[PDB]
């Protein structure tokens, strides 16, 4: 789920950047580093909206790299357990659905897909369908899923979906 | 003690 | 340890302000406008691409002031920011759909009052 | 602490001068911009002393008080004796 929150970060400036235009370089450095990154604590970091305050440079002992704390508001995306969310089915397999929730990859195992659905690799797109084909889940379809599991791997979160209770599945 | 009894901060408004 | 269904969140996200896929979308479009102009700046990450496309596909509101009005009406209604942004992102059709999708609304409101809240959302939903 | 009323001395201490000069000399040695003009000086210490005499060192001294508060003085705000 998308949050807007305030964060703290410290940047070590190579000395070449002292002078006029320095703060703009500081902001651009923050943009370069933190955007696109993902943290198990705050979930994925969508983008840095605004920099509230630039803390005063502190000179470290030796190595002279000046150190700037930056307070900044940014957009992050962090799901939670039991959250129902819109997701997109990017690829299908006999094991289950690999879907994408914005930046996040989410998995729905075969047991978490309801019993009515059988895997048909033979379909022109491999898909999931009932014997009647009434409800057919294939690639690019929009679905609603509960996040029943979240797991952090190398700062990158991927989730586990479930379609059990009512009002879930094809949209 | 002596040179360690205080901190130094960079003056962003004066580097201009 | 954290649960959206039980409304258990870590102490990091209490004062945190929630967003809508439409709000996120417009802010990301603005960020795309800054990245387009102001050259000699790195391109937006592929993650930025995936999230922008996601919030583009599910954006239920294509207008800024409509988003602000959806926000404003639901804040007049007593609800959690999580419930606020979840309902606005989902746009449930029936009060039992609200309770199934958002179990935190169990016993909060009467299904009729919640239903008219929903109809306020749906009327403010924009055509595309 | 009220910056309008700073209780510490308006003079730069010998230790403040020493550490400020050393810090600024290291900054110059690491290719920081110089705030004063230069005739032929290439030693960072000489450049730092010239900047201190000119009162053009962009450093703030954060003097801590025993109670825990602090007072921020610009190097140009202090009285340089030596």
């Amino acid at each position: 789920m998308f949050y807007h929150i305030s964060l703290e970060h410290e940047i070590l400036l190579h000395p070449r950047y002292f002078g006029p235009n320095l703060l703009n370089t500081v902001k651009q450095k923050l943009f370069t580093e933190v955007e696109g990154t993902c943290t198990g604590k705050y979930g994925f970091v969508i983008a840095v909206t605004t920099i509230d305050n630039i803390g005063a440079g502190v000179i470290q002992p030796g190595r002279g790299f000046v150190l700037y704390p930056v307070k900044y508001k940014a957009i992050v995306f962090r799901p939670f357990k039991g959250e129902v969310v819109d997701a997109v089915v990017t690829q299908v397999n006999k094991v289950g659905l690999f879907t994408e929730i914005g930046p996040m990859s989410c998995f729905i195992s075969r047991h978490s897909i309801p019993s009515e659905m059988e895997f048909d690799p033979n379909s022109n797109p491999p898909c999931y369908k009932t014997m009647d084909e009434d409800i057919v889940i294939q690639q690019d379809d929009e679905i609603r899923l509960k996040i029943v599991g979240t797991r952090v791997d190398k700062n990158d979160i991927f989730a586990i979906g479930s379609l059990m209770d009512d009002y879930l599945g094809l949209v | 003690a002596g040179t360690g009894c205080f901190d130094l901060l960079l003056d962003a408004e004066k580097c201009k | 340890e954290e649960d959206a269904s039980q409304l258990i969140f870590p102490k990091e996200f209490e004062t945190a302000e929630t967003l809508l896929n439409s709000e996120v979308h417009m802010l990301l479009e603005h960020r795309k406008q800054q990245n387009e102009s102001a050259e000699d700046e790195q391109e937006l990450s592929e993650v930025f691409m995936k999230t922008l496309n996601y919030t583009a596909r599910f954006s239920r509101f294509k207008n800024r002031e409509t988003i602000a009005s959806v926000r404003s009406l639901l804040l007049q209604k007593k609800l959690h920011k999580f419930e606020l942004a979840c309902l606005a992102n989902l746009c449930p059709e029936t009060a039992e759909e609200s309770k199934a999708l958002i179990p935190s609304l169990e016993g909060r409101f009467e299904d009729e009052e919640l239903q008219q809240i929903l109809d306020d959302i749906q009327t403010k939903r924009s055509f595309q | 602490q009220a910056n309008q009323k700073r209780i510490t001395t308006p003079y730069m201490t010998k230790y403040e001068r020493a550490r400020v000069l050393g810090t600024r000399a290291l900054q110059i040695a690491m290719c920081a911009p110089v705030m004063v003009e230069l005739e032929g000086e290439t030693d960072p210490l000489l450049i730092a002393m010239k900047e201190l005499k000119a009162r053009k060192i962009p450093i703030i001294i954060r003097r801590y008080l025993p109670d825990g508060s602090y007072e921020d003085w610009g190097v140009d705000e202090l009285i340089i004796s030596d």
